[PDB]
DNA sequence: CTAGGATCACAATCCCGGTGCCGAGGCCGCTCAATTGGTCGTAGACAGCTCTAGCACCGCTTAAACGCACGTACGGATTCCGTACGTGCGTTTAAGCGGTGCTAGAGCTGTCTACGACCAATTGAGCGGCCTCGGCACCGGGATTGTGATCCTAGC
DNA sequence: GCTAGGATCACAATCCCGGTGCCGAGGCCGCTCAATTGGTCGTAGACAGCTCTAGCACCGCTTAAACGCACGTACGGAATCCGTACGTGCGTTTAAGCGGTGCTAGAGCTGTCTACGACCAATTGAGCGGCCTCGGCACCGGGATTGTGATCCTAG
């Protein structure tokens, strides 16, 4: 037979394809699965990653530091609109909040 | 017993975009859940939607529409350019 | 137990809220607030426990508790 | 000698705790109350570490979220002091 | 075109419960999404706990889970006793 | 063969068991079912539809109505805090509001 | 000759429009605006008389429920008159 | 179009919600509220509607879209 | 001349008997999906074992909590003003209702093909276990910034 | 000579740097199990065609509601004063935290079995859409009642 060739390689991804697909046979969701409905996910799970790693390791450079902490992504996540409202019912373990003062407080 | 993670995947796309920069387990283990979350967004709207319409089967259609619901504003657009960009390279192998 | 939650504790809690000024009576309320929310999700999660017949709450349970009341937690395998 | 006026030391503390993330409550007064409201529904109760750690968290930040939406009600009455009717009015507005 | 809908059986215990009372169309409209909103809610969460057990059946106790866990207070406590009588009644034929 | 006799007789009940039992095998929600849980289900609906009809019909009879409208339905949602906590979230379709004044309007 | 003093209406409305439950906007401005604000999204949009009377019970509903927050909002402030600081702290402690 | 929602609609709801006093100011509040929650809908619905390959939009696309946003709305058909 | 009261005039309201309509609620046939009796296999129940991780206890060491005290500043009560909003009337407008006409498109049916489920044979992607060393947390001690007040001056 | 604005100062807290050392991030190893390949085949949905419904467009007429304006009053907002009670700080107390030790319960896994649900065929009756009709409701006029705003009266 021929070599064998990952799905995740013939669309240029790094998220596993066949996992996304056992877990979607496998999660009850519904009789039948098409054979793109994997690789999309996957891929829009992908760029969400990316976007999000993005923005933390900017965080990160920010702060001098090299690795990533939950401080990072409590920052990037908050400071983003869009992706706040997308994770707006989502507390981040150990991120702590973002530092907001009233104006009428200040002396 | 092994315990199936996004670690090696997830690990791989920052060294992609970061390559002198690491991660904390911690941090690992938040990204985990988040990807686990979103999965579960995507997949049940799209059932649900396959429900709605009486079809019993879930293509990119679903997956697409299902994307437009849940990502507010360019998260979506961008999210769709880059699924089917590659279910066009997959279908080309 | 409920006592054991300080005043210096709820004062931090504040501060971290952006809090600049306490009133003296703000220490019972937070009190009685946090004992309602902690019986809700424990509630939850012993039943969830005892669905499971296990006799141990793990952290999926409280995960999942917190997840079904619309306050998803990250950090702890989901 | 010298003193600080009112309010230098509050804004320092928010600073402070704002740039932290560290759990504020102490562990073991917590798991104690844990373990005791725990009593009511079921006997005999054991709790992983990783379950108490992953409640008192979720807790705190639940009380963080609180205080900030009672802070905001405060403010809107021309006020900088916090008593319970802004809990109470934040909460009916949550729909809690 | 047959669209079912759950109308007659709450007629029925609307005429054990209220022998001469009646019952508006819109009302009847409202009786019908309230049980198929129930219904998705109590079989969601089965599902759900069937999932995390790593179990394929939804059984009887599945069902007295998600009962307890969606219904507030005395309302768990009569729609418990309710469903165990009614299986416990079928059981034996 | 014998006598068709109906699932829902056979547990006492007016919801229809076998429809049921088939909404929950086609609403891909697992792989099987048990036997109990159709009953289980269909009875705790019943039990729900009795007891908000009862309070729906002694709304309408205080009201002088022998005929039950969205109005009677609301009112009897919402002046019950246990199944206004259930039906929180949801909007009765002609059913107004609770009659309610705070008092530091009055005169 | 006869002046009733103000509130005295308003409180009559307010008990006569808790008290019965048709729509109170009118329904063709409104599916005008439906349409018009369908239009952004797609073009030559047909729409069922259902769907426009849904969208005018929910948005209905809705403003219902924001008005009353807003209210409970301004009595905080030892205020009877409603200010769209109102509306916005409303809106801010329900996350919109 | 969204001037013909008139001050007296905007007064008879605020009478609804048990409100005694307007000011001048609340009509145009009201109003931009009132057209971000209408777009929020609709956007949902011609989601529906363009997945259904449909060209009217049907009762059971607001119905649904209006569940998916937590607002769950009975009398027309779920 | 007082405040509280009793009395009055009026509009808005709740109430009753009469009208009549269109919906609710029952009866028709029938069809399709709910029921009955059977075979088959695998998912879950039950018993046993392991070892991990939870519980319980003990001894120091501080860090933080508790308590008390002095004081300032912030909450709250009181007063006055003016303007913005409520109430009411006359005019205008366009919403609601009915009736007609049309056609686009929703909804249904029939055919057929693709393509998704399933299997057997294959194997390398991903897993847990092990090792390491450098990014980080902590420490000491300087430089830096900011708060609080003390003393000085230019101008009133 | 008194005052506002400023310069100057004390000193407390924070930011910064260089050194220390540790234990978590990260890579390597063996291997197994679940992802890939090639093939069979059944049915779900794409596509074409057809029907008939209901959504759109238009028109006329009535009248209820919106609108604009006039007037007045009561309410929001600004200002002032009091006082108490929360904040900052020093001293004493206590118990949380950490490290260590020991026991054992029960969570996780494995093996075996059986009974339970899936699936099938045969069949029959529940409940569906269509049809009919008569009484509960919405509406009306005339009435009795209630509440609001104003007035005259009383002992004081």
């Amino acid at each position: 037979r021929a070599k064998a060739k990952t799905r995740s390689s013939r669309a240029g991804l790094q998220f596993p394809v066949g996992r996304v697909h056992r877990l979607l046979r496998k999660g009850n969701y519904s009789e039948r699965v098409g054979a793109g409905a994997p690789v999309y996910l996957a891929a829009v799970l992908e760029y969400l990653t990316a976007e999000i790693l993005e923005l933390a390791g900017n965080a990160a450079r920010d702060n001098k530091k090299t690795r990533i902490i939950p401080r990072h992504l409590q920052l990037a996540i908050r400071n983003d609109e869009e992706l706040n409202k997308l994770l707006g019912r989502v507390t981040i373990a150990q991120g702590g909040v973002l530092p907001n003062i009233q104006a009428v407080l200040l002396p | 017993s092994r315990k199936e993670s996004y670690s090696i995947y997830v690990y791989k796309v920052l060294k992609q975009v970061h390559p002198d920069t690491g991660i904390s387990s911690k941090a690992m283990g938040i990204m985990n859940s988040f990807v686990n979350d979103i999965f579960e967004r995507i997949a049940g709207e799209a059932s649900r939607l396959a429900h709605y319409n009486k079809r019993s089967t879930i293509t990119s259609r679903e997956i697409q529409t299902a994307v437009r619901l849940l990502l507010p504003g360019e998260l979506a657009k961008h999210a769709v350019s880059e699924g089917t960009k590659a279910v066009t390279k997959y279908t080309s192998a | 137990n409920i006592q054991g939650i300080t005043k210096p504790a709820i004062r931090r809690l504040a501060r971290r809220g952006g809090v600049k000024r306490i009133s003296g009576l703000i220490y019972e309320e937070t009190r009685g607030v946090l004992k309602v929310f902690l019986e809700n999700v424990i509630r939850d999660a012993v039943t969830y426990t005892e669905h499971a017949k296990r006799k141990t709450v793990t952290a999926m349970d409280v995960v999942y508790a917190l997840k079904r009341q619309g306050r998803t937690l990250y950090g702890f395998g989901g | 000698p010298h003193r600080y006026r009112p309010g230098t030391v509050a804004l320092r503390e928010i600073r402070r705790y704002q740039k932290s993330t560290e759990l504020l409550i102490r562990k073991l007064p917590f798991q104690r109350l844990v373990r005791e409201i725990a009593q009511d529904f079921k006997t005999d109760l054991r709790f992983q570490s990783s379950a108490v750690m992953a409640l008192q968290e979720a807790c705190e930040a639940y009380l963080v979220g609180l205080f900030e939406d009672t802070n905001l009600c405060a403010i809107h009455a021309k006020r900088v002091t916090i008593m319970p009717k802004d809990i109470q009015l934040a909460r009916r507005i949550r729909g809690e």
